[PDB]
């Protein structure tokens, strides 16, 4: 039995145009524990990603934290993109300031 | 500290 | 109350290698160790600033538990694919979570120690710490085989006693990290829908430990069937965050109320938009 990742992306701080901060995209609930996460800037994907170390709930289902220090400006857009055996497709989610 | 004594194989 | 827990996973890949071993621990919310078997040089890693400091003794000896583990999981992920007559081509995981909660008082209150099996419930211990409870029958070929080994009563004096030991050592040497509690910040936001309707978004930031309750509430009365609630999620640094939203006809944002519950504030919170 296959279980789909939730997907969150968000900032570690409330964002503020030009002040340093981290980017964060969390996946959780999800099993089997292979799975596929970039964070993308204006579409392109993100290098020197690091992530948490793999680990998992009560219900024995798996979650991990990918991050990368930005300075979020008004202009530059961001997303994580997600592949795991129970998606047919990538799904990207967008950062939402909000 | 982990659980090390003994070899738990199912 | 305290707790220290470890989650082990092995990932077996059929023609790409032998099976994978991970295995994190954690006092509470707050990892302290992980181990790789894909790793260049596999080691027992630190990952909080009070188990940086043991001796290279206690490193040794942690990265040897590890290693065994990892070569005992890759027999029991064989024995488990014979027991259900699956086929070779298929990767399949071995879940272990263990651990000791501590009390009020500082006792311990309960261990466990219990696996699942590609993600569902296969076997564990009892709270008696002497019996096992299997959850399918090839589950009880196992249970037979740990009665005969005696295996309840390496695992009961482990709970019982080391690892006990090891949480009150993690809890004194990281006191300063793991016995303090920090408390939400806590704001409301607003995001019109339309002209007619908008919602209002409750957040929590920055908390520890994990554990916090967020409610609206409308003149008085819980709206729990109507607030859109995320899990609460990890803000990277060591502390927390969550938020519960709303929608609301436009105008009558202020006869709603947020509601904030966490172990950290010096009273219960309400805000209003």
């Amino acid at each position: 039995i296959q279980r789909t990742p939730k997907i969150q992306v968000y900032s570690r701080h409330p964002a503020e145009n030009g002040k340093s901060n981290f980017l964060n995209c969390y996946v959780s609930g999800f099993h089997p524990s292979d799975i596929e996460v970039d964070l993308l800037k204006n579409g392109e994907r993100i290098e020197k990603v690091e992530h948490s170390d793999l680990s998992f709930s009560k219900d024995w289902s798996f979650y991990l934290l990918y991050y990368t220090e930005f300075t979020p400006t008004e202009k530059d857009e961001y997303a994580c993109r997600v592949n795991h055996v129970t998606l047919s497709q990538p799904k990207i989610v967008k950062w939402d300031r909000d | 500290g982990a659980d090390g004594v003994g070899k738990s194989a199912l | 109350s305290h707790s220290m827990r470890y989650f082990y996973t092995a990932v077996s890949r059929p023609g790409r290698g032998e099976p994978r071993f991970i295995a994190v621990g954690y006092v509470d919310d707050t990892q302290f160790v992980q181990f790789d078997s894909d790793a260049a040089s596999p080691r027992g890693e630190p990952r909080a600033p009070w188990v940086e400091q043991e001796g290279p003794e206690y490193w040794d000896r942690e990265t040897q538990k590890y290693k065994r583990q990892a070569q005992t999981d890759r027999v029991s992920l064989r024995n488990l694919r014979g027991y259900y007559n699956q086929s070779e081509a298929g990767s399949h995981t071995l879940q272990r979570m263990y651990g000791c909660d501590l009390g009020p008082d500082g006792r311990l209150l309960r261990g466990y120690n219990q696996f699942a099996y590609d993600g569902k419930d296969y076997i564990a211990l009892n709270e008696d710490l002497r019996s096992w409870t299997a959850a399918d029958k090839a589950a009880q070929i196992t249970q037979r085989k740990w009665e005969a080994a005696r295996e309840a009563e390496q695992r009961r004096a482990y709970l019982e006693g080391t690892c006990v030991e090891w949480l009150r050592r993690y809890l004194e040497n990281g006191k300063k990290t793991l016995q303090r509690a920090e408390h939400p910040k806590t704001h409301v936001t607003h995001h019109p829908v339309s002209d007619h309707e908008a919602t209002l978004r409750c957040w929590a930031l920055g908390f520890y430990p994990a554990e916090i309750t967020l409610t609206w509430q409308r003149d008085g009365e819980d709206q729990t069937q109507d607030t859109e609630l995320v899990e609460t999620r990890p803000a990277g640094d060591g502390t927390f965050q969550k938020w519960a939203a709303v929608v609301v006809p436009s105008g009558e944002e202020q006869r709603y109320t947020c509601h904030v519950q966490h172990e950290g504030l010096p009273e219960p919170l309400t805000l209003r938009w």
